[PDB]
């Protein structure tokens, strides 16, 4: 891990802030309605696949793209709270003359983010599964070589996985995943060897919605991985029972045979 | 002989000669000692015996009744006649006794403080010799036909276990990890034996008539499959390369670990080069076994010539390893003979049998 080598390698400071975003009024309304919808009720009854519901809920929390509502065109920032937070953060950071690395588990949401960054004066470079493979490494190199490109939209599936992105400084994980490893590698794109500048990681999450329950899932997973990779004395994940009640809206507010036998007795005493 | 004493004394011959030659002479003279007995404690047949590799004083013995008896082989009385008294015993009343026949029992090499025993109750239990309590219990999903700890491994402490499953299980006594399996056999594994020379070579013999030597460190399957003919009948290996024409229910590396002796129910023994598994074509004649389970046999150590002592029905047949000549057949048991173990200090053989007796064979005069 990067703790037994940090003093011997001299990486910069890293941060892992989390922001519990608050769902906007229209966003709240669509979410509150869809949880109350008959479809969710049927999924709770197990009549069909749960995946459909989970997709729908994640979409709602991600933007009201279930239903689209001049200056209220599709993918409007003010319509969804997380986009408001992203606006504020990118505003302050662009004023800081700093390079940002914005990740999203989805690909079409990466498009809504793209049109947003058009709506702003933020010069970006987007990179997902549809961008050509041959244009991939040159795109990464381009973004890393010059500071003109400010933000770098990324889908986590190609955005993770071995690319080096030391050019960016600030990383924001816009959308959680069921897989902790996805966001972990995403945030770890920056904080690598050659990152000569401080980097902070912002996880944008919707309080009380599906995304918090997915967060609980990926925490429980992470603890399970820790229990077997870093040390087995992990603390029990006491926060949740992890059931199928994740459809709710609850917004805020030589060993000499005695060493052996001793070791054996130790293990079998537990 | 006085020639041997005079030669030793005058340096004509190295003293190694008189040891080894006299050791051999002693082996050829093995005879049922009625001037030595082993205390009867098994209600059922003895499946296994094991003299401790350091100091050779104590013997473990596993019965068909599930009890493990621990015998002391030193004549502590002043008489010339003695019974090897039983020190300890995992009896019917021990909380940890095996439930069914103990099939193998083994002293931990390197130290007499711990032994291991495996049974038809599908368990391999590790025992603290002193307190005589189990320190560990490995459970297997199929009845254990034999296990074996490496006589040489100062480094690893794996126990190889052969069960009725087709897979060989390696049980690490250092942090207890019974997951590792060697796969490549197809029927029960009736015998496993670590090499006495190489730390991580294991030979495993199975009822599918095949014997495989494994480098358990290696991640890539068997090193060698022993083939009776060495290639005269050569086929793309899917069913060929059988060591025997029956089940192979016995293995024993020769002392120096350069050859492997396998016995199988085609009533043959073969001698194999343990480096390339080639068959040395030693004859040995017809060796009756029809044991349905492992056949535990030994070799001699520290003689001029190496001998192998193989249960041959109700007798122990002694053969010269490298020439095949049958020295003798020691006749003193009443039912089939299950196991013979060799005491390397004094050229004594102990053999157990289904008639609930352990007979000592000591050189005459």
């Amino acid at each position: 891990m990067k703790s037994d080598v940090k003093m011997s390698l001299s990486l910069p400071d890293k941060n892992e802030q989390v922001l519990f975003c608050r769902l906007t009024d229209e966003q709240h309304k669509v979410y509150q309605n869809f949880v109350d919808s008959k479809e969710v009720y049927r999924i709770l009854n197990g009549e069909m696949q749960i995946f459909s519901g989970l997709i729908a809920l994640r979409k709602i929390c991600n933007h009201p793209d279930l239903f689209s509502g001049e200056e209220d065109q599709f993918g409007y920032w003010k319509r969804s709270g997380k986009m408001i937070v992203v606006e504020s953060l990118l505003k302050i950071w662009h004023k800081q003359g700093q390079r940002v690395l914005l990740f999203s588990q989805s690909r079409q949401m990466l498009d809504i983010l793209e049109v947003f960054l058009r709506a702003q004066k933020y010069t970006y470079l987007k990179m997902d599964g549809t961008t050509t493979i041959a244009s991939r490494q040159p795109l990464i190199t381009r973004y890393n070589e010059d500071t003109s490109i400010f933000v770098f939209l990324l889908t986590t599936r190609v955005g993770g996985l071995g690319v080096n992105l030391t050019g960016a400084n600030r990383v924001v994980i816009y959308d959680p995943d069921w897989n902790p490893s996805t966001d972990t590698q995403a945030r770890e794109r920056a904080w690598r060897i050659g990152q000569k500048k401080q980097v902070t990681v912002y996880r944008l999450l919707t309080a009380g919605t599906i995304e918090e329950k997915i967060y609980h899932r990926q925490i429980f997973k992470q603890f399970l991985t820790n229990r077997v990779l870093k040390d087995p004395k992990q603390r029990r994940f006491f926060k949740s029972n992890d059931l199928y009640e994740l459809f709710t809206l609850t917004s805020p507010d030589p060993l000499a045979s005695s060493s052996l036998l001793a070791k054996m007795r130790a293990r079998n005493h537990l | 002989m006085l020639g041997f004493l005079s030669a030793r004394q005058t340096g004509l011959e190295d003293p190694l000669r008189l040891r080894r030659a006299e050791s051999t002479r002693r082996v050829l003279g093995l005879e049922l000692n009625k001037d030595r007995d082993v205390e009867r404690i098994h209600g059922g047949g003895i499946n296994t015996l094991d003299i401790e590799p350091v100091e050779g004083r104590y013997m473990l013995s596993g019965g068909s009744d599930g009890v493990i008896v621990l015998y002391d082989l030193e004549n502590s009385s002043r008489q010339s006649y003695y019974t090897c008294k039983a020190v300890c015993s995992i009896g019917r009343d021990h909380p940890d006794v095996h439930r069914y026949s103990v099939e193998t029992v083994q002293w931990y090499p390197h130290d007499t403080g711990m032994f291991t025993s495996s049974s038809f109750d599908k368990t391999l239990k590790v025992w603290d010799t002193n307190t005589l309590q189990t320190a560990d219990v490995f459970n297997f999903e199929e009845t254990v036909y034999s296990h074996h700890m490496s006589p040489v491994s100062t480094k690893h402490c794996l126990v190889a276990v052969g069960t009725r499953g087709p897979k060989v299980q390696l049980c690490d006594l250092k942090s207890g990890s019974c997951s590792h399996i060697l796969q490549g056999h197809r029927q029960e594994i009736l015998a496993v034996s670590w090499s006495p020379r190489y730390d991580y070579i294991l030979a495993t013999a199975s009822a599918d008539s095949r014997v495989k030597l494994w480098d358990v460190r290696r991640a890539s399957g068997c090193l060698i499959t022993l083939d009776q003919h060495n290639g005269k009948k050569s086929q793309a290996v899917e069913s060929a390369n059988t060591a025997h024409n029956g089940k192979v229910n016995g293995l024993c590396f020769t002392s120096d670990g350069l050859h492997l002796l396998t016995v199988g129910t085609d009533n043959r023994m073969r001698l194999w080069n343990s480096s390339n598994g080639e068959n040395t074509l030693v004859n040995y004649g017809k060796v009756c076994n029809n044991s349905k389970k492992g056949l535990k046999f030994t070799v001699s150590c520290g003689c001029s010539s190496e001998f192998v002592f193989v249960p041959y029905g109700s007798t122990i047949a002694v053969y010269t390893v490298y020439s095949g000549e049958q020295i003798t057949m020691l006749k003193g048991h009443y039912k089939t003979v299950d196991c013979c173990v060799f005491q390397s200090n004094f050229q004594e053989l102990y053999s157990g049998s289904r008639d609930c007796n352990i007979l000592a064979w000591v050189p005459s005069l």
